[PDB]
């Protein structure tokens, strides 16, 4: 499926 | 109640959409992928950049721990086939202008060249059929190359002298430059067959005939139309500098090589470390290991050299750089003719062409008279290594999908024999420029990335999609 | 009526309204069998979901048809189309009705006799009936004045063992808590400003997130004016609501205003009545998402850092350039004080009805409805780059990894215009013969629904803070959109009756829809229902009521607008986290649309079978209702997923059957009843079986409903329930043991994603009690929903950030995953070996971020909960105290809603009544750091004049 | 001869009644005009709906008036450019305009 | 004020 997301800083 | 109101007013009438209106989409669709996420992961596989210590977007590309369900190229798969390849099919239905059909066929051909160079097989003879065939079979990569080369051939033979009447954001209606684009594509795919040892007799002679005619392109084959705006930027910059934060840092093979040869191009797209002011690359897949070994505050973003995104906002998308075309010629002379002086000439021409694009025009001599001087390449293998290692530098920050594929065809840069951990422990065993198998390597078989996974959308919706195979599986034209 | 032959429930306004919720529907959460009512979030003004007997529409219209007097009501929802980065919800069309105006609400659950309201009725019908006229004593003025607070209900349970850091090492700048075990020693933290830095004891601050919230406050004022004669009646009302919720500043805002005027006058056989209503709302929302949003920034806090110590902006260390952490987040008080996401809406709806009785047994009725709405969004965010990038750590000091790149400002505005028109012409015939009774109804329906909007956006603001389309030196982005659909139908409904014992009904309707292919607009759907009251003409007097029920029938349906003909869109390309759109560069371009049209479509047909039993005993002191239903929605037109290699990514075609079967059970009684005291108990039980039956084979048996790219995704798969989840699980050897990586210790991903449960509750139920002692009332309702799963980014971010108590698992010492093997692969030889590799301290942060041995599936969370839904304490004052006063009645009332939630052991993170993806099917995917749910409690004064 | 005859049909309905304590009026009007310039570019649609009521009860009288008004307009733009009439007048006296 | 234009003939 579509949408994507980032990760975080660390 | 007029019920005859189911014509979507948000779109034009289908008659008013002629082939001049559809055609400009094709070059842009392709460049969205090839200069975008495909360019992005190919940069990792070709070991140009690595994952920044302080962010986490691309851990699984660098450590080779993605899988088929990671959809690492579904966006591009959809753009190339349901964006570009469909628009192209519509163009060839709507116009009969052989010049337009020639540019359309070239761009269509290039699309299949990119998909095959990623997943070997590709839908082709049954693609773009709609409800007539929701589940097209995936042709073998040899059938696809052989077919689209014949398409280019038959579309060129169709030219009648008339001119292009479609908006051309690549060459601006210059039919000579389009023929040069196709012969450079012929040259690229002929060398793939040759080093795949498949009808290598013909394609050696055909590549010989091709380089003799010198009917190639001038400048770079690119899409030069981007603005530092919004939805108008270079895809790789738009995604990786606006959509996300800075994730890319310089990788160790590229940095050690540009440092060994004294290359001033080491300043283009790479930035000195914010901590000591030098150039540092990160060993592929070794972000977490470097933090483990050195500690948290000693392997931060400041301790590694960051990929510069500032030259990126309006940077064009390249389909075939001139330096690479010269380097292929250089190869054809060096190992199919007996012409060391034409080889040296095309080699030097490529290095000169690239020094000029990256803004160091007039400095090429620092490698053409120093460490990468053709004079100091004794064997015909030390010459080929030199042509290939400079082809690799040349394609950094220009066309990463090709860099990955030329690494795979020619297997140069060589894969080092030492591990990431052995290189980190004692640098002297490492030959600068050689690839390093990732420190964390999700490939049960080890080694370097050989292909992309089949797109998950095809997997779920097309029963005739080949079964997933590990990243280590070579593409039909890589045989060592 | 209640000669009905299918499940229905009646509630009067007093129950609707006693809860003093702003909304007519949310009070009924868990109070009616087969009616799944849920709020999208605790944010003021947000939408309410209402699904009746499961999901039939695969995308994506499952709300019931709201019918008010009785004209269809617009129930359109306004929520963000990108829930991942800018999640917000601004309300749904039913939230506009003022509950104080409701006399009766009747929910028709079954879809076998829907000839009266048409296709939309297959999702069920919510028939509301508004109050009319008196005469009473004395002037006819009722006032309700309310006040209520909201506080935060459930935050994730945190670890308070380790503080700011990464890899288990100390840091001065992290957005997380993988540091050392708390010392009490004095360490540094935060950025450095003017050669100075903050220094604090390294201790835990367990209340830090809890202390960040305020108390929401809400004040309401409602008035009504009433009167009647023997030929006429007149009602006029006004309601006012102003909510500023628990998140600090005024970003949680909802102002509701309504005005209504309803009248009827009879002159002979003719009756003309009319209702006209205006609704206002102003929503402001604290935007959610994975970027620079408030809650995402808030969860990414070390356990030792004082959050409420960050609000003072005259403290340089809190200014955006010197904020203590530069990792993809910002000072939450900055985001709330400097971002914008406002909505203002104006809405007019009403009806006109002309009744005329003629020739003893006939009655002509013309009824016409109009509902129109103008809504206007305004969102903006500052040019963070211009203001704070140069010269600060967070900053130029971060380079390309600064949260200010490329945050150059943005401002958009959109004006939506909605409009629906409904017209009914009917003729009724009602005549008794020899104990029989005949009631015929012949009618015509005409429907017209229209929506349009105008969007316009500018980026890269010249003056950093000003939000205006003039404030940019770059190209503006404009978009325009409009849809229009029409429907006409003719219908008939035959009611046969024998001696108030045997009731029979036959319904038939043919529709002509604009959204079906021109050669196939017409669809016909009949129905039949029966009711047999064996109470009457069965002695005792033990059985108050005994009625048996049965129904079989069909409801047809059309498709969404513009699904038949192919279109060409303005060329654009969707790339990860961006777009490339035409024009380029000076050239405009068109592209072939990715959704294949179809002119072979046929209509949708829902068929339902239902049988039911209703009995009362001991003069209604014991009463139960049981329904058994079998629902099949067939040929639903849907944009079905397809291989992009075909040239399109979807094809519109008629789907297979989506089946909903189950049981609806209600039991109530009054175990104690004296003159001054009564005690009632109510128990209702729903169990629904959901199953997609087939999805067209030719395109696969699977299709996405919502889902992240390479992440957890919710599907509709052929032989499985609606809303199947797939997510990454770890690899196992043939003998059950977990495969891990020889060198890192971390789990190894399996080849394919694993199925991980569905969206559906396995059962739902509620238990109520109601005490009345003289003037005092008490009501206590419990909502109980068990089973299913939902994606939770709140668990995601708290695992990743090292803040959830689970991540304190092994005292964070190096550990070998229990039962771990290594997969020894040589070419084609597979061998497994006991794993010797520990996960090092430095890598434990990543073990939990990925979701431990569970990997991605770890973040599918159990949907189950028991909830103290509402408690209402009412005191009706004795009529004697009001005599030398102007007052006819006075009722003080204390109440509380969403008061306490109980979840299984495994969910210590969210109130499962949460989404970021709207109030229908796609919302069931999960919550994407939706704002915390709240606990609400207040007072209400009622004053009759 | 270039001009047509504009056409307009109108429909107005009112509903009325009262008692000694109450009065109630409801009305609807529709107008559709297509003027004398040829084609439908000179058009006006007008719809109104109104409900007016009052109720007396004791010293207290409450009353309300609510109205909805719709219009759609199409204009044959005027002016010194490529407008209909500016084109119409710059016609030589020997040219048949209906041709 | 604002401008007007000549005709042609
Ligand atoms: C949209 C739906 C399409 O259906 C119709 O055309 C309605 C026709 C029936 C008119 C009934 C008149 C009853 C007379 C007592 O409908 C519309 O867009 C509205 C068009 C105009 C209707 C005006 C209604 C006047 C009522 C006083
Ligand atoms: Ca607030
Ligand atoms: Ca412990
Ligand atoms: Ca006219
Ligand atoms: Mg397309
Ligand atoms: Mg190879």
């Amino acid at each position: 499926g579509g949408g994507g997301g980032g990760g975080g800083g660390g | 109640c007029d019920l005859n109101i189911n014509d979507d007013p948000n779109y034009p009438m289908n008659d008013q959409v002629t082939a001049d209106l559809i055609f400009p989409s094709i070059s842009a669709s392709i460049a969205s992928a090839v200069g975008g996420e495909i360019y992005n992961y190919a940069g990792f596989f070709a070991q140009y950049y690595e994952q920044k210590p302080e962010s986490n977007q691309y851990n699984t590309l660098c450590e080779y721990t993605f899988t088929e369900s990671s959809q690492q190229m579904d966006y591009s798969y959809r753009i190339l086939f349901a964006g570009a390849l469909e628009d192209a099919k519509q163009v060839l239905e709507k116009t009969t202008n052989p010049a337009d059909r020639f540019a359309t066929t070239i761009l269509r051909a290039y699309a299949f060249q990119i998909m095959v160079d990623n997943t070997s097989d590709s839908p082709y003879s049954e693609a773009l059929q709609g409800n007539a065939n929701a589940t097209p079979k995936w042709d073998t990569g040899e059938t696809v190359y052989k077919g689209i080369l014949g398409e280019i051939d038959a579309a060129e033979a169709a030219l009648d002298g008339s001119g292009m009447d479609v908006p051309d954001l690549i060459f601006n209606k210059n039919i000579a430059q389009w023929k040069g684009f196709a012969n450079a594509l012929r040259l690229r795919m002929y060398l793939r067959f040759i080093d795949a040892n498949i009808d290598a007799a013909s394609y050696t002679e055909k590549v010989k005939t091709l380089v003799q005619n010198n009917e190639f392109f001038t400048g770079d084959v690119k899409l030069d139309c981007f603005l530092d705006e919004t939805d108008k930027r270079n895809p790789w910059y738009n995604t990786n500098a606006v959509g996300l934060t800075g994730n890319h840092c310089a990788a160790y093979p590229l940095v050690s090589y540009l440092s060994s040869t004294g290359d001033p191009r080491i300043a283009y797209g790479i930035s000195k470390t914010d901590a000591d002011g030098k150039y540092v690359g990160q060993l592929p897949g070794g972000k977490t290991h470097m933090q483990s070994i050195l500690g948290t505050d000693n392997w931060k973003n400041k301790n590694v050299s960051a990929i510069d995104y500032s030259i990126g906002a309006t940077k064009p998308v390249y389909f075939f750089t001139q330096a690479e075309l010269q380097f292929l010629i250089a190869e054809v002379y060096a190992r199919f003719h007996n012409d060391d002086a034409n080889a040296k000439s095309a080699y030097e021409a490529g290095v000169t062409a690239d020094f000029a694009v990256r803004g160091f025009a007039g400095q090429e001599n620092t490698i053409l008279e120093g460490a990468c001087a053709w004079s100091a390449a004794s064997t015909q293998a030390d010459k080929l290594n030199l042509i290939y290692m400079q082809k690799w530098v040349s394609l950094f920050y220009m066309d990463h999908m090709e860099a990955w594929s030329e690494i795979r065809r020619t297997d140069c840069p060589k894969l080092s024999s030492y591990s990431a951990a052995q290189i980190q422990a004692s640098e002297s065993v490492y030959t600068p420029g050689e690839l390093v198998a990732p420190w964390t390597n999700g490939l049960e078989a080890g080694g370097l990335m050989k292909r992309m996974t089949y797109p998950l959308s095809a997997r779920q919706q097309n029963v005739n999609t080949p079964a997933g195979v590990p990243g280590s599986t070579p593409v039909w034209w890589d045989i060592k | 009526e209640k000669a009905l032959g299918y499940a229905a429930t009646s509630v009067g306004g007093e129950k609707i309204a006693e809860s003093r919720t702003s909304d007519v529907m949310s009070s009924l959460a868990g109070k009616i069998a087969g009616v799944q009512i849920s709020s999208t979030s605790s944010d003021p003004g947000a939408s309410n979901s209402v699904i009746i007997r499961g999901v039939s529409s695969l995308s994506g219209t499952n709300q019931p048809l709201y019918v008010v007097d009785g004209v269809p009501l617009n129930n359109s929802t306004v929520y963000s189309t990108d829930g991942l980065n800018s999640g917000y919800d601004f309300g749904n069309g039913a939230n506009a009705i003022n509950p104080d105006d409701v006399a009766n609400m009747t929910i028709l659950k079954g879809a076998a006799a829907t000839a009266l309201y048409g296709s939309r009725a297959a999702n069920g019908v919510v028939m509301i009936t508004t109050k009319s006229g008196r005469k009473e004593k004395g002037v006819g003025i009722e006032y309700n004045g309310g006040v209520q607070w909201s506080t935060v209900l459930r935050l994730p349970e945190f670890q308070n063992e380790f503080g700011m850091g990464w890899n288990g090492n100390h840091t001065e700048l992290e957005n997380g808590s993988w540091g050392p075990r708390f010392d009490g020693s004095m360490q540094l933290w935060g950025n450095v400003y003017n050669n100075s830095q903050k220094l604090k004891p390294y201790v835990a601050m367990p209340d830090n997130i809890k202390d960040f919230f305020d108390a929401g406050f809400r004040y309401s004022n409602s008035l009504s004016f009433n009167g009647a004669t023997d030929k006429s009646d007149y009602y006029v009302s006004f309601s006012q609501i102003s909510d500023d919720g628990m998140i600090p500043t005024d970003a949680d805002s909802y102002d509701k205003y309504t005005f209504s005027a309803r009248g009827s006058h009879k002159a002979g056989a003719l009756t003309f009545s009319s209702s006209l209503n205006y609704a206002y709302q102003k929503n402001n929302f604290a935007t959610t998402g994975q970027g620079l949003s408030m809650l995402n920034s808030l969860y990414q806090t070390p356990r030792d850092i004082s959050i409420i110590g960050l609000e003072d902006q005259n403290d340089p260390f809190n200014t955006p350039g010197y904020y203590y952490t530069p990792y993809g987040v910002m000072n939450p008080y900055y985001i709330l004080n400097n971002y914008l996401n406002e909505y203002e809406s104006e809405r007019f709806y009403g009806k006109f009805q002309l009744d005329y009785e003629f020739l003893k047994y006939f009655k002509f009725t013309y009824r016409m409805g109009l509902d129109t709405t103008t809504g206007q969004s305004d969102k903006g965010k500052p040019n963070l780059y211009a203001l704070y990038y140069e010269g600060t750590p967070n900053g130029e000091g971060q380079g390309s990894s600064s949260p200010f790149s490329g945050e150059t400002g943005q401002y958009s505005e959109q004006i939506t215009r909605r409009r629906e028109i409904n017209q009914d012409i009917m003729v009724n015939f009602n005549m008794p013969v020899n104990d029989f009774n005949i009631n015929a109804l012949v009618g015509f329906n005409g429907n017209e629904r229209k929506v349009s909007y105008q969007y316009s956006e500018v980026n890269d603001l010249t003056i950093p803070t000003w939000f205006n389309l003039k404030n940019s030196g770059k190209t503006p982005i404009v978009e325009q959109h409009m849809e229009l659909r029409r429907l006409m139908g003719v219908f008939g409904q035959f009611e046969g009756s024998w001696k108030n014992m045997l009731y029979l009904t036959v319904t038939a309707r043919n529709d002509w829809s604009s959204t079906l292919p021109k050669e196939n607009r017409s669809f016909f759907y009949p129905g039949i229902t029966g009711s047999f009251i064996f109470s009457e003409l069965l002695l005792q007097d033990v059985i108050t009521f005994g009625k048996i029920r049965a129904s079989w029938g069909k409801t047809g349906n059309d498709a969404d607008v513009y699904m038949v003909n192919p279109v060409y869109a303005q060329s654009s390309n969707r790339i990860p986290f961006g777009s490339l759109t035409f024009p380029l560069g000076g050239v405009n371009a068109y592209s072939a649309g990715n959704v294949l049209g179809s002119n072979t479509l046929s209509p949708e047909m829902t068929t339902e079978s239902e049988v039911g039993l209703n009995m009362a005993f001991f003069k209604n002191r014991l009463s139960f209702d049981v329904s058994y239903y079998n629902r099949n929605t067939d040929k639903q037109i849907f944009s079905l997923a397809m291989d992009p290699a075909s040239g399109y990514t979807a094809q519109n075609m008629n789907l297979g059957k989506i089946r909903n079967r189950g049981i609806e059970l209600l039991i109530s009684g009054t175990p104690i009843r004296t003159k001054d005291f009564s005690w009632e108990l109510t128990w209702n039980f729903t169990k629904n079986w959901s199953k997609v039956i087939s999805l067209p084979e030719e395109l696969g048996g699977i299709t996405t409903i919502y889902g992240l790219n390479g992440g957890t995704s919710m599907y509709a798969i052929t032989g499985m329930p609606v809303g199947v989840f797939k997510a990454q699980v770890a690899e196992r050897d043939p003998q059950g043991r977990i495969v891990v990586n020889s060198s890192t210790g971390l789990p190894v991903e399996a080849s394919e994603f694993g199925i991980c449960g569905d969206m559906n509750n396995k059962y739902q139920m509620g238990v109520s009690t109601n005490l009345k002692y003289k003037g005092i009332s008490l009501g206590i309702d419990f909502d109980i929903r068990q089973g299913g799963v939902m994606y939770s980014r709140t668990k995601d971010i708290n695992y990743f950030t090292g803040n959830a108590i689970q991540t304190a698992y092994n005292d964070r010492n190096p550990l070998i995953v229990p039962n771990s093997v290594n997969k020894i692969v040589n070419g084609e030889n597979v061998t497994y070996v006991e794993n010797t590799t520990p996960i090092t301290s430095s890598n434990i942060y990543k073990y939990w971020g990925d979701g431990g041995s569970d990997m991605g599936s770890c973040f599918l969370v159990d949907k189950s909960y028991v909830k103290l839904r509402s408690v209402v304490l009412g005191w009706d004052l004795p009529k004697r105290w009001l005599a030398k006063t102007p007052f006819q009645a006075v009722k003080v009332s204390a109440y509380g809603n969403n008061l306490f939630v109980w979840t299984p052991s495994s969910n210590t993170f969210i109130d499962p009544e949460m989404t970021s993806f709207g109030n229908d099917l796609e919302g069931n995917y999960g919550e994407y750091t939706a704002n915390p749910s709240s606990r609400r409690f207040g007072f209400n004064l009622m004053v009759k004049f």
